[PDB]
């Protein structure tokens, strides 16, 4: 028929989640060295999580729980807020 | 032009001939997976502009009126 | 290594900025900006046969159905494309010639597309990486 990729916002977010864009953004935040990279990672995560997608929140929680490296992930936010 | 690039990234499997190996690989969504996998290790070699462009395009993939 | 990497040949930039405004730059047709080489031709004519040999060899590789199947021909292809890259970056090619070579390389890759665990040859990937510098130079 029309052969149109309707791809509503929720299914687009879940689709990009399956490949692991969540891991991409969390790792970019983890090993960020420039302000612009961290800012773009934050914006990407905001756009990805918009709408309260439960799958993406579950993926974040699962990786943060299974990964022992999350201490620097929280430190990156803590020191940014402290500097502010 | 940026919108054209994003639209291509939604469905890049159409650019290949049907029933070929490239097209079966791309039809399964492996292109975006490979792209993000390369982007993951990309930050070490100090390519800030290229990683920024990749992230901005991935973010703009989440927009309406496409 | 004997002739190409020798004096007085040296690297040339493809994008210029200190363009003197008082100069001509007339309508200059379309594909004749890369001209007025009154001094480069004296070096050019002796490698003219080499360059046309490179072009005809790449066209022959285009004619071959599978360009990256023979292991022993891969060495010749790799060093030929390396020589072509070094010739280009030293300023030995014109604009139309660069377009012809670009079409040849794209035809090679398109034939590879038509052809399309599995430990591919590392030097095949090296050959594929080699032409990317040529593409960057022609875009500039």
């Amino acid at each position: 028929s029309t052969s149109r990729g309707e791809m509503s916002l929720a299914e687009v977010q879940c689709h990009l989640d399956k490949e692991g864009a969540s891991n991409l953004v969390i790792d970019l935040i983890m090993n960020a060295s420039s302000d612009r990279v961290f800012h773009e990672s934050i914006l990407l995560a905001i756009a990805l999580l918009e709408g309260g997608n439960t799958t993406i929140q579950h993926s974040f929680f699962c990786r943060l729980t299974e990964d022992k490296k999350s201490e620097k992930f929280f430190k990156v936010f803590y020191d940014r807020m402290k500097v502010a | 032009e940026l919108s054209v690039l994003v639209d291509v990234l939604h469905r890049p499997e159409l650019l290949f001939p049907e029933n070929t190996d490239a097209r079966r690989k791309c039809e399964s969504g492996g292109f975006i997976c490979k792209l993000i996998k390369h982007t993951k290790q990309l930050l070490e070699e100090n390519e800030e502009k290229l990683c920024i462009k990749v992230l901005q395009t991935l973010r703009e993939m989440m927009t309406k009126d496409r | 290594h004997m002739h190409v990497d020798r004096d007085p040949q040296e690297q040339v930039t493809p994008v210029k900025y200190a363009r003197l405004w008082s100069e001509i730059p007339s309508e200059i047709a379309i594909d004749d900006y890369d001209s007025s080489g009154a001094s480069k031709d004296e070096i050019k004519e002796r490698f003219a046969q080499t360059m046309e040999f490179v072009e005809e060899y790449l066209r022959d590789v285009v004619c071959q159905r599978f360009p990256f199947s023979d292991k022993e021909k891969n060495k010749l292809t790799f060093e030929v494309v390396n020589l072509a890259r070094n010739l280009i970056y030293f300023g030995f090619y014109n604009f139309s010639d660069l377009l012809r070579l670009t079409k040849i390389l794209l035809a090679i890759l398109d034939c590879v597309h038509v052809t399309t665990p599995e430990k591919e040859d590392i030097m095949v990937m090296d050959t594929k990486l080699k032409i990317i510098e040529i593409l960057q130079f022609i875009l500039n």
